[PDB]
């Protein structure tokens, strides 16, 4: 899936 | 819990240490153990708690998705069945972290600052459960309705160059564009939210200044994709 | 255990989903599953065991040579409590995969892809309880015995190109460098094993080629940093 | 620590 630009850690 | 003999002091300082070995579930477990402990969390060890369950329920959503597309590809019990296993696991970390904030993280949160951190995160991981929701109705409502008690208390007591107010607002706009399916409103509270920034940047040091442009600078990188 | 109910199929397919959804504390658990069933495993299915296990001891491994940095430079009681938190963590997956190992992979391997396979892994394990042991003579021996029976039987039976004799040759040399404290030993074991790999090259298609130059410049790498 | 080249996952 493109994931969108979410605050903190870019854990997934 | 398993950390009810260990110090809060000790619990905090493991959980740098679990922080500095990337070891974010003893992270989580050490700051669920310090919340625990039932006093209010600094700015420092709220920040602790929410990076080490983000790292954790990072890793089980960028898993969930993996095995959802080999499932839907698949459209044997075995993907379907491993699926159902990791989305378990990811919706009790969900429900843990929601446990800390009512029991009693938020109604003890009486500063901004705090209570503002607090619903965000609560806005998050019924987010993450409305991800693998399919009761979906009643999950992304929680979500919206967590995110906009956050949003009305962060426009009357935080400028608009706040960094929580800003991921705040960045979380909020993908909750719409991803969960709500109302990408109108994304693009709107994206903008809105980058525009009232840029007009308060002049008040900051080069130390704040640099915090607010880089959340800003998410709020461009999704305005991007979507116009 | 935990397994005992899923058929033996599933938990090898669920250990490749858990692969490629980066689960690998899973993966080692299915392909536990997978061993205690009793059958002999195939050569695909010893390489998933070997990369599970591996990706969960890296994990562990990475983790505590951290907090003993942290440990070694603070000379209160929670690094040392840590540090042998995952110690103990660390100690434990290599107890249990040891197990596997004598219970009973070994014992019924008789083709040599297969023992040397198990016997570098239990040279490998042995090595890792090393690295934190502080008994340790006999753990580095059992970790010398295991290594020196797979290297005989790997240059009685396998050509010095083989994938599994390279690594094992890899592994055992990096033993004798920094668990053994025999740094020529370690160089000497390199060099004949990369110019012996070199001179059997020509008997090889070009995929068992890309297999072998591989870890024939891991052991280059090493002698760049020992010369 | 300089860690050496070990076979398979560089998973440390
Ligand atoms: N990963 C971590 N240990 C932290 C992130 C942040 C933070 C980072 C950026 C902005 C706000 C907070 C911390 C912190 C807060 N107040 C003192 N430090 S600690
Ligand atoms: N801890 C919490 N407050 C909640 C967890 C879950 C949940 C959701 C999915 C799976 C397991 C628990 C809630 C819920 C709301 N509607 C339906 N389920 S509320
Ligand atoms: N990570 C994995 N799933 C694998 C690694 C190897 C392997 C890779 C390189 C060399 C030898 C084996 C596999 C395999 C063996 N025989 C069929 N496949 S599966
Ligand atoms: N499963 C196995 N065969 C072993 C595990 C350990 C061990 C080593 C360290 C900690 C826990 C267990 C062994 C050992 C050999 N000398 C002393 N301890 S043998
Ligand atoms: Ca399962
Ligand atoms: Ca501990
Ligand atoms: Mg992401
Ligand atoms: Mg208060
Ligand atoms: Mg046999
Ligand atoms: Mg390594």
């Amino acid at each position: 899936k493109l994931m969108f630009k979410t605050e903190g850690p870019d854990s997934d | 819990g398993a950390m009810g003999s260990m110090e809060r002091a000790s619990l905090i300082q493991k959980a740098k240490l679990a922080e500095q070995a990337e070891r974010y579930e003893d992270m989580a477990a050490f700051m669920k153990g310090a919340v625990e402990k039932g006093e209010e969390l600094s700015c420092e060890e709220r920040n602790l708690l929410s990076v080490a369950y983000k790292n954790v329920v990072g890793g089980q959503r960028a898993a969930w998705r993996v095995l959802s597309s080999i499932e839907q590809k698949s459209n044997g019990p075995e993907v379907r069945e491993y699926r159902e296993k990791v989305e378990t696991e990811l919706q009790g970390v969900c429900d843990t972290v929601l446990g800390l904030l009512d029991s009693h993280l938020i109604k003890e949160a009486g500063d901004a600052e705090s209570r503002v951190f607090y619903l965000k995160m609560k806005g998050d991981y019924y987010r993450y459960l409305a991800e693998v929701a399919t009761d979906k109705k009643r999950i992304i409502d929680s979500a919206r309705s967590a995110y906009q008690e956050a949003m009305d208390i962060s426009k009357k007591e935080m400028p608009p160059t706040n960094p929580i107010r800003l991921g705040l607002a960045l979380n909020f706009s993908v909750f719409h564009y991803e969960i709500a399916n109302s990408p109108e409103e994304a693009i709107s509270l994206a903008k809105t939210t980058f525009d009232e920034a840029m007009a308060d940047l002049h008040t900051l040091s080069e130390d704040s200044y640099k915090d607010s442009t880089l959340i800003m600078q998410l709020l461009r990188d999704n305005l991007t994709l979507w116009t």
